[PDB]
């Protein structure tokens, strides 16, 4: 099986994931798994065609699982992990603000959505920080944004330079 | 105790103090730029007085339509391959028009002052209309016209198809993915301004010479509206302009977004109106550089200079590469026939006159290759070939700029034939030019769009369009074809012979 | 010229036989339904789910998606430009939801438009037929004028509560029926400041302006908790459903219903107040609509969803807790109000009365629906202990 | 087929190649205005005059007609199609007339389509919202549905008062306002229709048979006077004039507006009823509309004609005599309703108010157009002297 | 608490009780007949839901025209000679659409039966709908079409010739003047029922076949509102069905009213659509036969038989002056052409086949005629001739019929040549047929219409029609012409230079 829409390795993660009933072990599993497979930082692109889809059926059960074990006030207020999430976006924000660089930047955001995107952290915490933490990221990445020649931004990237074509 | 009311105008008078002050009254969206407080639109509307002047027009447009124009028998007396540009033109302006729904309310949510949300808010609503007229342009097609395959169905086969993946860019993604202003320099002052007010115009043009009444009905109606979005556009910079940030940034997103748009539309609107039609109205490249150039990259541009607005400095290039762009692009678009939800036509002896008369040296390029594809049999289901094939043969290989989704083949291109090769964190990357190159290395984690080969990597080609649901109503035939006759249509199986599996050009690369 | 310079395809005898020579003997394809593979909510595909229906493009990985991908463009940082993460509800399908009254654009400027035009008319007989002569001069000039004037910023606040939904919908049929609640309701703010320039008009010294009833909504007491609720809804929310669930499934149907049925509505007949009631007809309806639509997505279409449902009537359940509360102290602030009405006007047993009107409908239109267990005692004298 | 075997002239090539061929350079005239030769009554000509003025073929012997000649067929005896014989009024011109707000077809049932379907919502969404709970049943089952009821005979009867004119009249201008008018009268009998019906749907036990009211109206003491100048307006008057005069601007002017507003829709508030007045709310705009139309026929054009302004206010001024009389004993009996309402419900001081209202705007808005001196005192008076 | 309505269905259930019995309740209009009432009506409509329905036909209608049909042009491409047609038909259609305002205002009245005065009271409204549809069509050819005059002033030039006076005859006095039943049978029996409803179909198909777009989107949007106008004429029968005085008078007036009709229709129809354009459809013969034989006098009729409706005595006599019936009345208004509001083309090489082909022996007559009277010079003003002398100089007068007012040459017909003359109390009458002279004889008072020989005897032409203002802007060209050209129109002096004056033919017998 290879289809796009379903396929053997989606198929095999659904059933990886019918075997999660535990609040704790599910949510380690879907941090990982993006640790794993997602943003361009990902360990692997192994999964490149699946993840979007496999993500989101690990979510659900992150999500369906919190809500049973959780009251309704740590539903609102802490992320699937124990952690007050209100501290978290607060410690987050306050290492953007100091950040000294637009590198260093975009590894606390997107280390931050790896990290407590929902269900992990409650919705209403994790956007008001996505709407704080991109403020500053663009403002130091858009900061004089063609000064660096190609020849050197892509040395500042890290990319391994395979083929020109003048 | 004289007859008296109330109108629109008299009550938009305290519009602008219904909004009032709280510690989180603020925008829920990232953004480098503070929109003042007190913006002010330019018209003078509440709900009421939108609905009775749309409700209006829209009596007019369904009137025109459900009466004299299916009388007319207008749905079927145009000329076929107008029939199947419609399918693309249509379906995809509504997904722009759809995604400026959602632009606009992220707008409307930026905007502090409540005349600037108002302002947005029309366009909220006016969107909403939009999607539904583009939908029913289909929906009429589908019905009434001679092949509503394609017209009936865009929604999901057009999924199948790279043009898609561009278009998303620019007409999905660019209008809400981004700083509030960026995505606002996308859909208005650039978007509407400098492509779609002037296109929804020309498409009627188009329409009108090959026989479609269906389209100009419905867009000149849509055209109505742009006023008040091109005036949303004009005061999101009024309304940043007096703000520090506007100085560091405004000029940045307006060239990314310039060249985004650009990028799209140079090559595939001049692909649709020069090869999808049998009347010409106007040489794309004079059409062009009178839109990008003199009315806005001169005019309406040069009106928002006082606000520290430059001229894009990627506008060279973007006209450099412009010239032959859609020419290059239908080459890959006609390649790839099967992966379309529309119907293709080489052009004809008269086309390749106008072609050659209007662009020097198109003849000795592209014709005598459209010449050596109907001679191979491209048109005919039983000669085996695809021009696919001819790609593979003649070595040029077809590559997907990982940024704009636009195909491009650089060995065989006589526009631009860039082509940069990147790898990072064990993937690999291909651009087609240099700005679309800084976005990414900049901006990495904003561009993992994969792409249809590696999507359809290992694939057969006729096992990815029946998955994709592909096919007409006998579940045999080929939505898409190689012409636009009606008789000799390909089927599942013409292709499923020609055993064609998807690779990625981008492997063979060590 | 008389036939003009541009020649049309379907008039000019040379075009036209070019084309019509071309045309086929017959359609290439028999199935002229577009949108034929939607699945129908009812007997048969209407023409409001075929032109509405799939047209947001989202991929698989956003339940019920048709595409296939990532996003091409997405923000600073990663956030797609919509996905799961944007609201803690989940569904087997975000395209399930179909507004009862199947609304597209076309009808619904069309409606509004013919009520736009009868208020017109309206106003013209009210005025011409002198019916301003009935209303009690206090009623007019504290009540409406101020009070219910002030009314017009809660409505208007809930409006905005509405645009990051906009944004952020999962899908084209809620994007829709979300952007039409939402613009009702900037409809019904404006339509009090409709009635209030309209008396402006037609009584001496009326003065128009917000700056009295805008002092009131942002100082006085009556609203106090009215707008500490309605500011918390709109810019402390986040999570769109969260913020089209609270607004109409608990603030709106208790305080909302409260003030324009049970007080204004209720009161102005008293008061030979005859202008007030036809507005606040409207603002019934427009409540009645959306209503119909705010069901059918979170009880019929999320409450329950054949995977998720235990999950999402725990969050509507922890929901309508969080903001029951602020709901309760916006009404018991509102019962500071009746302390102002001339002597007599009602009584302790009426209001009462009225309260336990608006909790038990919407403990049976929507508490009832997701098993929310709601004490309709200890809701309505929580609120009493406003009673001055 | 797919094409079609019939071919059109405007898209078939040879067809069209043969049309195209036979047009002119351009218009062989440059007056494209029709009816450019109608005297406008505004700035410039407008739609509904150029549609209507001079639609009707009279011949110049009918003042204003443009045609020569007599009737081609006439009736037995030799009565003319039209002649000036159907009314006693005389004019310069029978085309002066114009309805200021302009009606010709399409706007008429425009507004009133707008208003249908309006009417739809609002009473669906009132009992959506429940309303009709807070409703007295006494004022309901028995002011409503038996004296309520009992008025739609009055106006179904004011209603064919019109049919005579409706082939009387003397020009299009008068016979479309004309029709208009009686047409929105028995719109109104429908509408009280209406709402019998909608309250037999919502309140168990109700009864929507027209048998109680009925009985009411054609044996009843409170509108047997009533009854009785409807009978006469109607079926006694062959003067289509003296029929629409007498309707309009005396008869409805008085008992009509009285019985509408200062009856059922001053007291429908003090019995918890909003309903009713929505559709009195249409009857008193219609009554609006038509006045406009009223005014200008009888007192702009006729009252004030160049020629025969003294001639015919005389004339007026006599009919308003003639039935003046017949309509305050109308009133009267209907004054021994009010015995008929709970204690309380409304003092004497009340009625006087209301009775000098109707009467004030009756010689505000009709009588002194014609100069007709009126007591409002002694026609109080005598109207009065029907309570208990 | 469920939403809750009321519909039209449901409140007109007690429709029927609204009207209550007393003294004076009677009709104010003389007739032989009772309607019962008891009477019912077959649709079940109030006042709101009416216009409703109607509003949404005129969304449709209006918008097609506004729009679509403006965008096209439509007013203008269409055939000089059906350009001119649709200015009678409108005008002359509004007219009847107009009386059939009263006539179903003092039907109203005659019923007593709620349901039955309500039904006509839909009728009333329909009528004046169509008034201001038919108003609308000569409006928007006056405004966007290739010749307005005629269509921006037909309410007063139509009074110069000799075919209005018929048209009142059938469409104004026959529809109100009279027992109210007799008019009835007029109006509804037999002209909607017979001759309009099946002619409002008709005219869109000659209008489409001649590019006339414009006619088709008004007229079938009346045609809608028909089917009630025959139920009320239908239930009219029903009405006096059982009244004695029924089985005794009924019958004649149908004879008479259909006498009446045909008398007018057979001629003028067959010409104005034969003779007015340029595209024909059908044959007006066949057209006649299927219309008032099969259709109406057969199917009709029949159902109305189990009432004691019997065939019109005088339907044998009508079918056989019908056949050349409208070839002789063209030949009589193209003569008088002067005194239109409409200009006249002679037929082409190609239409003079199709006459010949359709009418054996057409050009033997008519052909020969036209062709030396065309030689002669009657279409150029220079030449000093108009067909009016020809009649003169071969000594072949033209009457005007005292009752039906329709023109006719005895001595040159090839239909009816039949002609009575009489003197009463001082006045001469003529008579083109036995029915037309019976309903004098016996109705003396009922016809006394001056003809036009009568009221412009001893006036020269072109002072009749400068006192009528039948000149176009100009002043000087006449609104009339001979032909259907661009150049050489006719001036008032090219008709005073001929100094023609009018005659009252009858008095050649004293
Ligand atoms: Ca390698
Ligand atoms: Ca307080
Ligand atoms: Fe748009
Ligand atoms: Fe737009
Ligand atoms: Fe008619
Ligand atoms: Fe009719």
């Amino acid at each position: 099986k290879l289809g796009i829409h379903s396929n053997d390795t989606r198929d095999a993660w659904v059933n990886k994931i019918a075997q999660l009933n535990t609040l704790e072990k599910a949510a380690e599993m879907l941090k990982q798994f993006r640790m794993d497979h997602t943003t361009p930082f990902r360990n692997s692109y192994e999964l490149d065609n699946d993840y979007l889809w496999i993500e989101a059926k690990l979510e659900e059960k992150v999500a369906v699982l919190k809500a049973r074990a959780f009251n309704e006030v740590d539903f609102r207020h802490k992320t699937a992990f124990g952690e007050d999430a209100k501290s978290v976006l607060d410690g987050t924000v306050a290492k953007m603000n100091a950040a000294k660089d637009k590198w260093e930047a975009e590894k606390i955001h997107i280390g931050f959505r790896q990290a407590y995107k929902p269900p992990i952290m409650p919705v209403n915490y994790f956007l008001d920080g996505e709407r704080q933490l991109g403020t500053r990221l663009m403002e130091l990445r858009n900061l004089n944004y063609y000064d660096t020649p190609l020849e050197e931004l892509r040395k500042q990237r890290g990319v391994r330079v395979v083929h020109l074509q003048s | 105790r004289a007859p008296t009311s109330v109108n629109a105008q008299e009550v938009h008078r305290w519009l602008q103090s219904f909004n009032w002050d709280f510690k989180n009254n603020r925008t829920k969206y990232a953004t480098k730029y503070k929109m003042a407080n007190e913006t002010k639109e330019q018209f003078k509307l509440i709900a009421k007085e939108y609905a009775r002047m749309e409700a209006v027009k829209d009596e007019r447009q369904f009137g025109s339509l459900q009466d004299a124009l299916t009388r007319l028998n207008a749905g079927v007396r145009v000329h076929p391959k107008w029939n199947e540009t419609m399918k693309v033109v249509s379906n995809f302006l509504e997904v722009g028009e759809y995604n400026a729904i959602a632009a606009t309310g992220m707008l409307w949510d930026s905007a502090q002052a409540a005349e600037q949300k108002n302002g947005y808010l029309a366009q909220v609503l006016d969107e909403i209309r939009h999607t539904h007229q583009c939908a029913y342009v289909n929906y009429y097609f589908a019905k009434n016209g001679q092949d509503p395959a394609g017209h009936n169905d865009a929604r999901r086969t057009r999924t199948i198809g790279p043009l898609w993946k561009g278009m998303k860019r620019v007409f999905s993604d660019g209008f809400i993915s981004g700083d509030a202003v960026e995505c606002s320099l996308n859909l208005q002052l650039v978007g509407e301004a400098c492509f779609t007010n002037p296109l929804i115009v020309a498409v009627t043009e188009w329409a009108a010479a090959n026989g479609d009444e269906i389209t100009p009905t419905v867009f000149l109606s849509i055209e109505t509206d742009e006023l008040r979005h091109m005036a949303n556009g004009y005061q999101t910079v009024v309304s940043i302009a007096n703000d520090p940030a506007s100085a560091k940034y405004l000029n940045t997103d307006l060239n990314n977004a310039f060249w985004t748009q650009q990028k799209y539309f140079t090559p595939v609107l001049g692909m649709l109106f020069e090869y999808g039609s049998k009347f010409k109205v106007e040489p794309w490249v004079k059409t062009w550089d009178r839109w990008v150039y003199e009315d806005w990259g001169g005019i309406w541009i040069g009106r928002l200079g006082k606000y520290g607005v430059e001229s894009p400095r990627s506008l060279k290039d973007a006209k450099q590469d412009a010239y032959w762009a859609h020419h290059d692009l239908y080459l890959l678009a006609y390649a790839l026939w099967p992966t379309g939800f529309f119907r293709l036509a080489l052009p004809d002896q008269e086309e390749m006159e106008w072609f050659e008369a209007n662009y020097p040296g198109w003849y000795d390029h592209y014709g005598k290759i459209y010449e050596e594809w109907r001679a191979r049999g491209c048109e005919d289901p039983s000669s085996g070939f695809i021009p696919l094939m001819w790609f593979i043969e003649n070595n040029h290989p077809i590559y997907i700029d990982r940024v704009s989704q636009v195909p491009f083949c650089p060995s065989l291109a006589k526009g631009a034939s860039t082509l940069r090769v990147h790898e990072y964190n064990g993937e690999m990357h291909t651009f087609s030019d240099q700005w679309g190159e800084r976005m990414w290395l900049a901006e990495p984690e904003r561009y993992e769009c994969q792409n249809i080969f590696e999507q359809y990597e290992g694939r057969e080609l006729s096992e990815v369009i029946a998955e994709l649901h592909g096919l007409r109503s006998d579940g045999k035939t080929l939505i898409a074809q190689p012409h636009v006759r009606g008789d000799k249509l390909w089927t599942l199986d013409d292709i499923k012979r020609l055993n064609c599996v998807f690779k990625n050009p981008v492997k063979a690369f060590n | 010229s008389m036939l003009g310079e541009r020649r049309r395809g379907l008039t000019d005898p040379e075009m036209a036989a070019v084309i019509l020579k071309a045309l086929p003997e017959a359609p290439l394809d028999g199935n002229n339904k577009m949108g034929y593979f939607v699945t129908p909510r009812w007997k048969r595909l209407t023409e409001y789910e075929a032109l509405t229906v799939y047209a947001q493009p989202n991929a698989d990985w956003i339940a019920g998606g048709l595409d296939w991908g990532d996003w091409t463009q997405k923000f600073h940082g990663g956030r797609p430009s919509w996905g799961n993460e944007t609201t803690e509800l989940r569904t087997v399908d975000w395209f399930k939801h179909r507004d009862p009254l199947r609304r597209w654009h076309a009808p619904y400027v069309k409606d509004k438009a013919e009520e736009w035009r009868y208020t017109d008319r309206f106003l013209q007989g009210y005025s011409a037929d002198g019916q301003i002569r009935a209303m009690n001069p206090t009623w007019r000039d504290e009540f409406i004028n101020r009070y219910w004037g002030a009314f017009l910023f809660n409505e208007y606040g809930l409006f905005n509560a509405h645009s990051q939904g906009a944004r952020e919908a999962l899908s084209d049929v809620t994007r829709v029926s979300l952007a039409f609640w939402g613009f009702d309701k900037i409809d019904i703010a404006q339509m009090i400041q409709l009635e209030r320039g309209f008396l402006a008009k037609i009584v001496p010294g009326f003065d128009e302006s917000t700056a009295v009833p805008k002092a009131e909504w942002t100082n006085g007491e009556v609203y106090k908790s009215a707008r500490l609720a309605v500011e918390g809804l709109w810019q402390e929310v986040f999570d769109w459903n969260e913020s089209a669930f609270s607004v109409h499934a608990v603030y709106d149907a208790l305080f909302g219903q409260f003030v324009r049925r049970e007080f204004f509505q209720r009161l102005a007949p008293r008061f030979g107040d005859n202008l007030t009631p036809f507005f606040i007809n409207q603002a019934q309806t427009y409540f009645q609509i959306a209503k119909q639509g705010v069901q059918d997505l979170y009880y019929n279409c999320l409450g329950d969803d054949p995977e998720f449902s235990d999950y999402n009537r725990t969050v509507m359940r922890n929901w309508t807790g969080k903001w029951l509360e602020p709901t309760i102290a916006a009404l018991r602030d509102f019962m500071g109000l009746f302390a102002k009405l001339p002597a007599g006007t009602t009584d302790k047993e009426e209001i009462t009365a009225s309260l336990y009107r608006v909790v038990d409908d919407w403990i049976e239109d929507y508490a009832s629906r997701i098993d929310f267990k709601a004490d309709r005692d200890q809701i309505v004298k929580a609120v009493l202990a406003g009673l001055k």
